[PDB]
């Protein structure tokens, strides 16, 4: 299905930080419509979503809650997972900008990741018969350094315990990590545990721009494959479909001239930004794609992208989410967010559903 | 008395360096070594002025400079050259490595463990300065220790004193001819920032001064060995009134104001006359009105801009020798008696004058030949867009494909700081289209 | 000041090591036995680029040596300039990989790689401001190819702010040395363009045109086209040690020249030859120059321009020149030729100039170029690759060392990918 990815945005609101060093509001939702009035009252850019939410303030409509977000953004891909596609959702956007509390959240407020994780493993409950079985894994891994390493491992005992893995490129399958450590779920509180366990082991840090940064790329799959019945009076449960879903935290910017820092925490804001910006590249040759160009995709120009690649494209209903802030004093970073956004809902890329009827005759009975 | 500080950073402005400190030896009869036996020979005189150099017991005199290129290879030449036993040793060779045009190495990364020094001398000669101080400071746009390191300098400076005269010559990255394909980043950033801390920055370009080697000068093969020398004696010829009497001084200060409208127009140009060589120095007089033509000749314009399509804002010109302010109101009075040139309306004065008796001198072994009398000329003219024109068109073609960028955000520099340095120039090109356009009633 | 190591790894890359130091020792000044009888100080401010110094006012290179496995290492020592070398820096095995990848890069150059990166580690230590790294071997076999991937890779991650230039001997089009070079290089390549800002992309077959019809040479050697090589070599960094009105270093070459990551391979050249006859037949000009750099026929990669375009070049020019007529020239090129050259890049050429000429020469210039034409060789490599790789036509003997079908597969894609990139711009727009 040659179609689209879901762009939304949330407009989060200010802080202590504008509190005790004024900075005043310039991005507006006209409900739902995104309108930034420059500093100078020159100019106000505005920009369309296909979905939008004001958490600017609790009372205007627009608001909406993490979960009102859900059901907004990632229920619909919760259904095209149970119709059998592979699904993407990532964030972007800068720091402080609650990327994270979005897509995870924190313990009282959790994401759109553990709403979706709740909701698929009672959707599985809904269906939990012998019409069709259903097996549910999951991985969750982080990127640093262009380095890949594993959130779900407890780490030995040592000076150096962040055990690097690489790449490799399955021919039909695309690209996969060594030694990723996929585990079977069996329901949404193992899925917690996992998810608590690798958060708390991910390279993250305090700074002077928020408490505790997301330094390194998150990356959460899940995989749950459902056998069903084929229509014939012998074998029937020889039906299956897989659908992949990948949930990812990505990093923001961090221009130096505020993140004043040194040594390894430069080194590792200068890998992000390189990061970022080869995603940007792929973002927009995938845009001139869809606009029906003959275009060459650098997936192969950094780690993030590679292993992304089947969910930035390929094969898989997706959305991305972008977070902003309302402060003059990160405008220029929220614009080129927006603008990020609103370029990224003219991607498309080509969706079905992952049956896999090999050595079935399934498919070409179909 | 009034001083003043000769900053130069990168290899240009210190190929220029030597270039300009090489003639001012010439002009005040000062020996390489520092000494004076033409005050040997007068027992007298101020000539070993405070203004650029200093003086010691022993007869030595030192300049009021400093120069950094983050290339020892360059800054050795001079320390081995003729010159070592003049300037003071603690030159910032700190060249461990170059910022090989990337902007953010010299500006951000590798210009820290280098400014804590430049600033510290410039203090330590800046507590000398019992007088006047306005900064020249020599840098080439494009280059990335030119626009990196001068861009964080100037940065502080203003920081440091803010209240002072902080005055560039520069060269703008020509059209067509580049020795570099990433000048369109790196100069676009510059002017970000040195916009704002700056006062004036006076531009010039290799083709034009290329050109004029070729057709007045006689010249089939120049190199940078001559260039400079013209781009030194304008800038004695600035200087000359903090120096020598004159029937009609100026100070560094008055060149940032009368050419300066606005905040954001203090990017004027310049002109003079080399165009005599040894044999045409005959078969001319060389006079007021003869030369207060050619200085606004297109042609002999130093750098590649028509200001037939633009207009003039303010003018500004620097007399040198026997020269007497009748014929400058007389060859003036032409000038504005001719149609070719545009100025606006708000500007019925229109120009600036002075002169200066001293007249120039002549480097040996050079090519300009002497002349009784000469003259510089400023500008700050409506004309230039043009050129701001053609390089962001170049920024825009190739950063739409994000080419080259890797490099700097390896460096540390973000992404959109590029558009941020973008809007701010398409901004300056708006203002260029605000003054230029007539007011109405 | 800059500093580097230079690595010699293979047959084709020790050669080319020896053949390179006798013409540097030329460029300085100094003897077999490393002693200094020059007559300019010039030859010895920027000695320390190269070299160490030693106690008697000797100089010692900054060369290793690698895959001594010992049937050339004599061949080295017992040599005109065998000699200088640290022989610490000797390092070696034996059983030589016969020219299987596999074993140059997972079994034998495994245990070996420690102790040859322990050396590099003194030398690096030992100098004061270290900058790249310059290693010589060829592609196709497997010393050269497989222990030296392993080697870049780990220096990589060792020193990954510092520079890693290459000058590889490539695989041919038609004249082949071995017949699994399809098998050897495309491994190498797969690791080659994920772990090096530049690589040198020099082939035999336009080596042998280029003396045999400009040189008119009718018996050359491998010791005389290495001759060439070693030049390039020389020219690409004589502004590092020399000066010039316009100085040049490795970090300023590359970032003019790789505007993406990954299309880092180049195709040099270097002028003047003449074949001593003509030589009093003409007179040396840069326009001269210009024209011979931009020949189609001295390019050593063998990859012809005119079936592609030019991304970006370097012009690497050495004598007292005058840089408006430098400047110029190459904007007549720009002009007369822009269709060879690309549109989004506003101005497809820099330029670099010192003031120092060599040995017997009043001037002399070096060549870089980037392009498009370079698909044609990645073509080749990749084509004669998948004709064996169906069939499994030599497999097994990789497979025998641990090797998989993967591997052979990653790497193919990833050819095939840079290739498309190439490809996107190679069409005018
Ligand atoms: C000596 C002399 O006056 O005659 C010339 C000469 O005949 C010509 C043809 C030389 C000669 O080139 C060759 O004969 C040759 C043969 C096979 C393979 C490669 C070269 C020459 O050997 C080359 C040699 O060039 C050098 O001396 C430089 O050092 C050069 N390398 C060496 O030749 C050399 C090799 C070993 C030991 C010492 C010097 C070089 C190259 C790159 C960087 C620095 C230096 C020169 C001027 C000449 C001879 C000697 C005949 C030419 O090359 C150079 C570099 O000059 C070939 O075309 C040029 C023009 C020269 O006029
Ligand atoms: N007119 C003139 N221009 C020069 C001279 N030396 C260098 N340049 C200019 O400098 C530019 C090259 O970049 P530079 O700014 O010199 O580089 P740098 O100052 O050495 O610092 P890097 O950019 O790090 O090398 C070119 O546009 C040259 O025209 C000179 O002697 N005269
Ligand atoms: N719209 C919002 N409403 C209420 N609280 C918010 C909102 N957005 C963010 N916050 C809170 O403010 C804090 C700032 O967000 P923060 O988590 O620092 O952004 P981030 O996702 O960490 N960016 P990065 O660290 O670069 O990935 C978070 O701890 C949130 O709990
Ligand atoms: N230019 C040059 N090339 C050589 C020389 N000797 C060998 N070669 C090339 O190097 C290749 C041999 O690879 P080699 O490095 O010996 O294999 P390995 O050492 O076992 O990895 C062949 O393609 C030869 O053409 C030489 O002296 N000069
Ligand atoms: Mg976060
Ligand atoms: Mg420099």
């Amino acid at each position: 299905f040659n179609s689209q990815v879901t762009v939304a945005v949330r407009v989060r609101p200010f802080s202590k930080r504008e509190k005790t060093e004024k900075a005043s509001q310039v991005v507006f939702t006209n409900g739902e419509e995104i309108t930034v009035e420059h500093p100078d009252m020159k100019q106000v850019y505005s920009f369309i979503y296909d979905v939008s939410f004001w958490s600017f303030d609790e009372c205007h409509p627009g608001y909406a809650s993490q979960t009102t977000v859900y059901e907004t953004l990632a229920a619909p891909l919760l259904d095209r997972a149970f119709e059998g596609y592979n699904t993407c959702l990532f964030a972007y956007g800068q720091t402080g900008s609650g990327k994270s509390y979005t897509m995870m959240g924190l313990n009282e407020e959790p994401g759109i990741i553990p709403r979706f994780c709740e909701d698929l493993f009672a959707q599985i409950a809904k269906k939990q018969t012998s019409e069709v079985s259903y097996h549910l894994e999951m991985s969750f891994f982080e990127v640093y350094n262009e380095k890949i390493h594993d959130l779900l491992v407890c780490k030995g005992e040592n000076g150096q315990r962040k055990q690097p893995l690489r790449a490799r490129e399955h021919p039909v399958s695309g690209p996969y990590v060594e030694g990723l450590s996929m585990n079977v779920v069996s329901s949404y509180s193992d899925i917690q545990s996992w998810l608590e366990l690798g958060n708390k082991q991910r390279a993250t840090a305090a700074t002077g721009m928020n408490d505790k940064s997301s330094r390194s790329h998150s990356v959460f799959t899940l995989v749950m494959t459902q056998t069903k019945t084929e229509v014939v009076e012998g074998e029937e449960h020889d039906h299956r479909i897989t659908s992949r879903i990948n949930l990812v935290d990505l990093a923001g910017s961090e221009r130096c001239s505020t993140a004043h820092s040194s040594g390894q925490r430069l080194k590792e804001g200068v890998s992000i930004n390189k990061s970022l910006l080869t995603l940007g590249k792929v973002i927009s040759a995938l845009s001139e794609q869809a606009n029906g160009k003959r275009v060459f995709i650098p997936y192969r120009e950094s780690t993030l992208t590679w292993l992304l690649k089947e969910s930035l494209g390929g094969n898989s209903k997706t959305a991305m989410i972008a977070t902003v802030s309302p402060a003059a004093s990160n405008i220029e970073e929220t614009l080129s967010t927006l603008r990020y956004a609103t370029q990224a809902r003219l991607i498309v890329n080509i969706a079905k559903v992952n049956e896999d009827m090999n050595a079935k005759l399934i498919r070409e009975l179909k | 008395m009034r001083e003043c500080i000769s900053i130069h950073v990168g290899q240009a402005g210190v190929q220029i360096g030597n270039a300009c400190w090489e003639l001012y030896c010439l002009e005040h009869g000062i020996q390489p070594d520092g000494q004076m036996p033409s005050d040997k020979t007068i027992g007298g005189g101020d000539d070993s002025f405070n203004t650029f150099f200093s003086e010691t017991g022993a007869g030595k005199h030192v300049p009021r400079a400093v120069f950094v290129d983050l290339e020892p290879t360059v800054i050795d030449e001079v320390r081995t050259g003729t010159y070592r036993q003049l300037f003071h040793p603690e030159q910032l060779i700190t060249g461990k490595e170059d910022a090989a045009n990337n902007y953010a190495r010299g500006h951000y990364t590798i210009g820290k463990e280098i400014i804590d020094l430049v600033l510290d001398r410039i203090r330590k000669l800046a507590d000398q300065c019992t007088g006047l101080q306005g900064f020249l400071v020599f840098h080439s746009f494009g280059g990335g220790t030119g626009s990196g390191f001068t861009s964080l300098l100037m940065e502080r400076l203003s920081v440091d004193y803010g209240k002072k005269s902080k005055l560039e010559f520069s060269i703008y990255p020509a059209p067509q001819v580049s020795t570099a394909v990433v000048e369109p980043y790196n100069s676009i950033l510059t002017t970000h920032t040195t916009l704002e801390h700056s006062d004036c920055a006076f531009m010039v370009d290799n083709e034009a001064i290329y050109d004029i080697c070729r057709r007045n000068l006689d010249i089939e093969r120049p190199t940078y060995t001559n260039l400079n020398r013209l781009i030194s004696q304008i800038v004695s010829s600035i200087t000359a009134s903090l120096r020598f009497d004159g029937a009609l001084n100026v100070d560094l200060t008055e060149f940032q104001t009368n050419l300066v409208p606005y905040p954001r127009i203090h990017f004027p140009l310049a002109t003079y006359a080399p165009v005599i060589s040894a044999e045409k120095a005959y078969h001319e007089q060389l006079s007021v009105a003869e030369i207060t033509n050619a200085c606004f000749e297109p042609a002999n314009q130093m750098v590649k801009c028509d200001p037939r399509h633009g207009k003039y804002m303010a003018c500004c010109l620097l007399y040198r020798g026997d020269v007497v302010p009748k014929d400058v109101n007389a060859a003036i009075a032409t000038i504005k008696t001719k149609r070719s040139i545009q100025f606006v309306d708000w500007c019925p004065t229109g120009f600036k004058v002075g002169i200066n008796y001293q007249p120039p001198t002549v480097v040996p072994g050079g090519d300009l030949a002497k002349v009784q009398r000469a003259v510089c000329m400023l500008s700050n003219t409506t004309a230039i867009a043009e050129a701001w024109a053609r390089l962001d068109h170049k920024f825009d073609l190739m950063y739409a494909k994000r080419a080259f960028v890797h490099w700097y955000v390896g460096e540390g520099m973000e992404e959109g700081e590029f558009s941020e340095a973008r809007e701010d120039m398409a901004a300056l090109e708006k203002d260029y289209e605000e003054v230029g356009v007539d007011s109405v009633e | 000041m800059r500093e580097i190591v230079h690595i010699q790894a293979g047959q084709c890359g020790n050669q080319i090591g020896a053949k390179f130091w006798e013409v540097i020792s030329d460029e300085h000044g100094i003897d077999p036995t490393g002693s200094y009888h020059g007559d300019s100080d010039l030859q010895l401010e920027r000695i320390n680029v190269y070299y160490n110094e030693a106690t008697g006012n000797k100089y010692v290179p900054r060369a290793i040596l690698v895959d001594l496995e010992p049937g050339t290492m004599d061949s080295v020592r017992s040599g005109p300039f065998g000699q200088i070398f640290r022989p610490d820096n000797f390092v070696f095995g034996q059983s030589g990989a016969g020219n299987n990848w596999a074993k140059g890069h997972y079994t034998e150059g495994a245990e070996l790689v420690d102790s040859v990166l322990d050396v590099v580690r003194k030398e690096s230590e030992s100098c004061d401001c270290l900058q790249g790294f310059q290693l010589t071997h060829s592609l196709g076999g497997g010393t050269g190819s497989g222990m030296g991937t392993l080697l870049i890779s780990k220096i990589r991650e060792e020193y990954p702010d510092r520079i890693m230039n290459t000058f590889s001997v490539m695989p041919s089009p038609k004249v082949s040395d071995t017949v699994v070079e399809p098998y050897n290089a495309t491994l190498s390549v797969h690791q080659l363009v994920e772990n090096t800002d530049e690589t040198y992309c020099i082939d035999n077959e336009a080596l042998y045109d280029i003396c045999f019809r400009t040189l008119k040479l009718t018996t050359p050697t491998y010791g005389d086209l290495n001759h060439l090589v070693s030049a390039t070599m020389s020219g690409v960094t004589t502004c590092l040690r020399f000066p010039g009105q316009l100085n040049a270093d490795l970090r300023k070459l590359a970032v003019n020249m790789v505007p993406f990551p990954r299309l880092h391979f180049f195709m040099p050249g270097f002028a003047p030859l003449t074949s001593r006859g003509s030589q009093q037949y003409r007179a040396l000009t840069v326009p001269e120059l210009t024209q011979q750099m931009f020949d189609s026929k001295n390019m050593m990669a063998a990859c012809d321009p005119r079936h592609g375009r030019y991304l970006t070049v370097a012009a690497i020019f050495r004598g007292r020149m005058s840089m408006k007529e430098v400047d110029e020239q190459m904007l007549n090129v720009q002009n007369k030729n822009s269709s060879y050259f690309v549109e989004w890049i506003p101005n497809n050429v820099k330029t670099a100039v010192c003031d120092i000429p060599p040995r017997g020469l009043k001037m002399s210039a070096t060549f870089i170029g980037n392009s498009t034409a370079i698909q044609e060789l990645f073509k080749r490599i990749s084509e004669q690759f998948t004709a064996m790789f169906r069939r499994k036509a030599f497999l097994h003997w990789y497979t025998g060392e641990g090797m998989d079908e993967m591997e052979f597969t990653e790497a193919e894609s990833n050819m095939n990918d840079l290739v498309s990139e190439y490809q996107q711009y190679q069409d005018a727009t």
